[PDB]
């Protein structure tokens, strides 16, 4: 989450990122619920305030909301104890934003969305670009391994593609900044438009990266003046399912068909509806291709057909256990790497082996009835080193 | 003295009209 | 024909889609396949419709699935439906227009009926025909002329041939007329049978029976309908419709007497004019015209007792106005099938209630008796109340660790008395069994394996009965576990789902399976589908178990076992586990118990 | 001592059925170097993958294919 993404962040970045148009108010609009009445309360005020009157600020009921709250705005060092008085820099920026100093588009980013998801599978017709390619590749999500042939699909591939497209696109745009960061893009400069959107050659670039995602759309030979489509800022289902593993999904869309038979048997197309089988063979190719039970249910839940929203659950009991039963029975035999031991002639240091291991964290299991255990190739070398120490 | 179903088919469909 | 970069065909190219798509409900693919909405404000006129003009072969809750075919085409036409009548209501309905594929098979069909008539009159067979064209040009292979005994132009055929020359014209594309004028018949008197105002018909009954009596003519044909739903009373009630001389064929003793019990009880016909041509016991069955008889005596290919030979002949003298044939799916077994050309009828009803079976034999049912006319919807019944609500489910036990090894360590197949008595799915039918007997309700326990049930029954110190058990002791089992409170299971065997009148159970479990034979799952899940006297259908007061072993052979008979069931509708819960099991005390809590329960298998051989 | 390869761990009747294996040697060795548990045995790590293809096998005579 951007809670996440700003967390993990260095106070020298903090106080700079803190840029006088929008972050302190997007970064306001995280506050889930009482730390905003804090900063509007220490927004007028040069003199640090004791501790222990925030403390007894929150009645003794749903403190931990207190607590959580004063350790996340911590965390954000919008304020420092001095001794509770808020950053100079931000109280500054803040007091100047409080009171100091569209059809066409959402269909633009749907359809290039749409269009980079059939980059994303195998689609034999999409949308060409170098650099988006070569991105989704370092992103992690894809491997090519040999420019002339056409990158493939990685295990992460299909587990992002059966993402929504609102957390798709986030986890998307936070492998976008990591790798800014990489490739050297400047990571404030670009997160600062993030913000100023809900509301110079590194930005230039930025930009048309967003513009290929189809978040934003100039509409004017790239002028500088530019619109955000709804997704920049940040529906009814079509399948039904059976109780025959049976899907019938009222699809138009290429990219949806794709996705249902990423995942089953497809028998018929019709014009506005789609006819497939969740078969064994379809679901163990889609697990062993990288997906988990988890997300092809989501995925159905999701796209759920208004007919069986009226049902309780939506999708059928049977349909979900089959789909996790064919799921578990795949890592039935589950495989760790490790090094076993033999004759061990006395269990004292048998023991105190094992008492090492479990301090180091070496050991993944042990027999005490059959005196022996295993270690991973990793601890191996430092079991080996303490047997030659002895 | 016959029955109703050696009148004929019900046709249920043949109420609506398009 | 043209196939995507995945599995499904293409049919982009093929048809156009309606504008007012949302509007019609009904789908049309080019290979006959008909999906409907079950959600559409006109779903009953589209059910109606495509019942009539197609066979079910997959009825979920939401989207419905038929597929037509040439028999459907004909039974359509017998009801009266022409190729426009069907056809323009199909392409009003279709929401993505007709297929010139389907437009022309459909006109095909119906065209070619009505052509060849086989009426028989006399004791002979005249095939007769108001076009001549038809036998000038059908007289081109010898067949014919070697199977023939040696307007409206007709000529005597052979009795024994006759199977052999109808299932010869399907493929020739004239398909043969079995209508049955009764009402216009002086041949043969009417017999005095009348159906009582007590007997009460259930909207689909009636559905079922108009669609046979589509017109003044009787027609041939096979109507599925559960054994719950009182098939006994839709075959009496045809009986006494048609108001002729009616045969009708069970397949055990139990059967007819349950036939005969049938007739008394809805039609006002007198006891003296029904007999019971069985060996066991005879009621003169020349004296009376109505009769209930069996497959095997009828069929019976060596010596014949003098008395039986005599009512045979006197049978094959007859002519019978209605030959009703209980249970279907066996009549193409050869000797059962042996008994259509050895009687006559002029129209030969069936009825069943498990129309599916392994060797593609069924589909020689369409001109052995006639073209699939009723076949009930189970899921509409249910919601109805008609039949009681079955909570499906599928109890997946462990195979435990010795009996695996020796399973897979042998290739051969002592694998079948194995996995089906393991310790682990014992202890989960012992902890089942109790659950419903602390609860009251009546358990019918199946296992194929003698052996294995005669060692659950013996464990559990339980009734088992099985195929050479005494009569009496089968019948004071029986009424042990209708009256006696302290006793509620009973352990029946194979002979259990082959036919019997046994009490309503709550529950139905099934530790072991002959295989994948959907008849045998039919058969069996039938029993508990008696509806209560005052159940409701949300309450799921029913409940089938069907015992499986994992990682086992059972895994995938259980799997192509249950399809029948999974086609109409019922949804087979996987349970992997129970609640309470381990705090509940069972047998083979320890190894050594099986330990001897393997050895004993092993010295089974 | 000191044994290389990898553990596996999974259900007693998957642990009967490795030890039907190794004992019959439908693989040709005897891979199980040891037998940690009930549920737990050690095979060698290079024979793993067609050790898992086995056992795909067995799900698909065990599965029917709908």
């Amino acid at each position: 989450n951007l809670q996440e993404f700003l967390g993990g962040l260095s106070p020298g970045v903090l106080d700079r990122l803190y840029g006088h148009p929008a972050t302190c108010l997007a970064v306001f609009r995280e506050l889930p619920s009482l730390a905003k009445n804090w900063v509007m309360r220490m927004l007028f005020l040069e003199q640090p305030l004791p501790q222990a009157a925030v403390a007894l600020w929150v009645k003794k009921e749903f403190s931990k909301a207190q607590e959580e709250s004063t350790g996340l705005l911590s965390g954000l060092r919008i304020w420092h104890t001095q001794l509770l008085i808020l950053n100079p820099i931000f109280r500054q920026n803040l007091r100047i934003a409080l009171l100091g100093g569209v059809p066409s588009l959402d269909k633009y980013a749907e359809e290039r969305w749409e269009v980079v998801l059939h980059f994303m599978v195998g689609s034999p017709s999409a949308a060409v670009s170098q650099d988006l390619a070569q991105l989704l590749s370092q992103a992690g999500l894809m491997k090519s391994t040999e420019p002339g042939e056409p990158p493939c699909i990685t295990s992460a591939g299909f587990q992002f593609l059966l993402l929504d497209t609102p957390a798709q696109l986030w986890y998307f745009m936070l492998q976008y900044l990591q790798t800014a960061q990489s490739r050297g893009m400047d990571l404030v400069e670009i997160l600062s438009f993030l913000f100023q959107l809900s509301f110079s050659d590194s930005l230039l670039n930025f930009l048309q990266h967003l513009r290929e995602f189809g978040l934003v759309f100039q509409r004017k030979r790239k002028s500088r003046r530019y619109y955000p489509t709804r997704l920049a800022i940040n529906q009814p289902g079509f399948i039904v399912v059976e109780t025959n593993y049976r899907l019938y999904a009222y699809t138009e869309s290429e990219l949806q068909i794709a996705l249902i038979a990423l995942f089953s048997e497809m028998l018929y197309r019709f014009p506005n509806m789609v006819v497939a089988q969740v078969t064994r063979e379809s679901v163990q190719q889609a697990i062993a291709s990288g997906i988990t039970a988890q997300q092809i249910i989501h995925f159905l839940r999701t796209r759920a057909h208004p007919v069986m929203l009226k049902q309780t659950p939506v999708l059928p009991p049977t349909i979900t256990d089959q789909i996790r039963l064919w799921e578990l029975e795949r890592d039935r035999l589950r495989f760790t790497e490790g090094v076993l031991y033999n004759q061990f002639l006395s269990q004292v240091d048998f023991e105190l082996l094992l008492a090492h291991a479990r301090e180091l964290g070496v050991l993944v299991f042990e027999n005490s009835a059959k005196r022996l255990m295993v270690v991973t190739p990793a601890g191996h070398s430092d079991v080996k080193r303490f047997w030659k120490r002895q | 003295r016959t029955k109703r179903w050696e009148g004929g088919y019900e046709r249920t469909w043949e109420i609506l009209k398009e | 024909t043209k196939v995507d970069e995945y599995g499904a065909k293409d049919y982009r190219l093929q048809m156009p889609l309606k504008d007012d798509h949302t509007s019609r409900p009904l789908w049309v693919a080019p290979d006959g396949h008909i999906f409907l909405e079950a959600f559409s404000p006109v779903y009953k006129y589209a059910q109606d419709f495509l019942v009539a003009i197609a066979e079910p072969v997959c009825r979920p809750t939401h989207v419905h699935e038929y597929k037509l075919t040439a028999y459907s085409l004909y039974a359509a036409v017998s009801v009266g439906l022409q190729t426009s009548d069907i056809t323009e209501y199909l392409r009003k309905l279709s929401k993505t227009g007709v297929p010139d594929g389907i437009m022309q098979f459909i006109k095909l069909c119906t065209v070619s009926y009505g052509k060849v008539k086989l009426v028989l009159k006399h004791n002979r067979y005249f095939v007769e025909s108001c076009h001549p064209d038809v036998i000038q040009h059908l007289l081109q292979d010898p067949v014919i002329r070697e199977c023939r005994l040696r307007q409206t132009v007709s000529f005597e055929v052979k009795q024994e041939m006759i199977e052999e020359l109808q299932k010869r014209c399907i493929h020739l594309e004239y398909p043969l007329l079995a209508e049955y004028d009764f009402r216009n018949d002086s041949v043969n008197p009417d017999i005095n049978i009348d159906l009582k105002p007590t007997a009460v018909l259930r909207p689909y009954q009636e559905k079922s029976l108009r669609k046979m009596f589509g017109n003044g003519r009787a027609r041939s044909g096979v109507i599925v309908l559960p054994c719950g739903a009182g098939k006994s009373l839709v075959g009496v009630t045809a009986a006494c419709t048609v108001r002729k001389r009616c045969l009708v064929l069970g397949n055990s003793a139990v059967s007819v007497e349950q036939w005969k019990a049938q007739f008394k009880m809805w039609s006002t016909i007198d006891d003296s004019q029904i007999c019971r041509f069985t060996s066991d016991a005879k009621d003169k069955p020349i004296g009376c015209s109505v009769a209930i008889s069996t497959y095997s005596m009828l069929g019976h290919t060596t010596k014949r007792s003098w008395e039986a030979e005599r009512v045979m002949e006197w049978l094959k003298t007859q002519e019978w106005g209605l030959m009703i044939l209980d249970e279907v799916h066996t009549i193409p077994a050869k000797m059962f099938r042996r008994v259509l050309t050895i009687v006559q009828a002029h129209c030969k009803l069936g009825l069943t209630a498990t129309l599916v079976r392994e060797d593609d034999k069924i589909v020689d049912l369409n001109f052995l008796i006639g073209p699939k006319l009723y076949e009930a919807n189970w899921m509409e019944l249910q919601n109805n109340g008609y039949i009681a609500k079955v909570q499906c489910a599928e109890v997946w036990c462990p195979m435990s660790p010795e009996f695996y090894r020796e399973y897979v360590a042998i290739k051969t197949k002592k694998r079948i008395l194995l996995y089906t008595m393991n310790p682990n799915k014992f202890r989960a039918c012992q902890f089942l069994i109790k659950f419903h007997e602390r609860r009251n309700d009546k358990i019918i326990v199946f296992a194929d394996n003698v052996f294995a049930l005669k060692e659950y029954a013996i464990r559990l110190n339980k009734p088992y009965i099985y195929g050479p058990t005494s009569q009496g002791e089968r019948m004071q089992i029986l009424q042990n576990f209708k009256h006696n409170p302290k006793i509620n299971t009973i352990f029946i065997s194979k002979v259990g789902d082959t036919s019997f009148d046994l009490p309503e159970a709550n529950v139905l479990i099934q530790i072991s399976s002959h295989g994948g034979s959907r008849r045998q799952e039919a058969q069996r899940l039938g029993r508990v589908l008696r509806a209560k006297k005052g159940m409701v259908a949300e309450e799921y007061n029913a409940f089938f178990y069907s015992l499986v072993s994992q990682d086992t052979q059972e895994m995938a008979y259980s799997t192509k076992r249950q399809r029948f069931l999974v086609d109409q509708g019922y949804s087979f819960k996987v349970i992997t586990k129970l609640a309470g099991m381990e705090e509940e005390d069972l047998a083979f809590s320890t190894k050594e118990e099986q330990q001897q329960l393997l050895q004993k298998v092993l010295a089974a051989t | 001592n000191v044994l290389k390869g990898v553990l596996i761990e999974c259900d007693p009747a998957m642990k009967q059925f490795l030890l039907y294996l190794d004992e019959s040697n439908a693989l040709g060795k005897k891979f199980i170097i040891q037998d940690i548990d009930d549920t737990h045995v050690f095979v060698i790590a290079e024979l793993v993958n067609v050790l898992q293809e086995r056992v795909g096998e067995l799900m698909d005579q065990n599965a029917f294919s709908l």
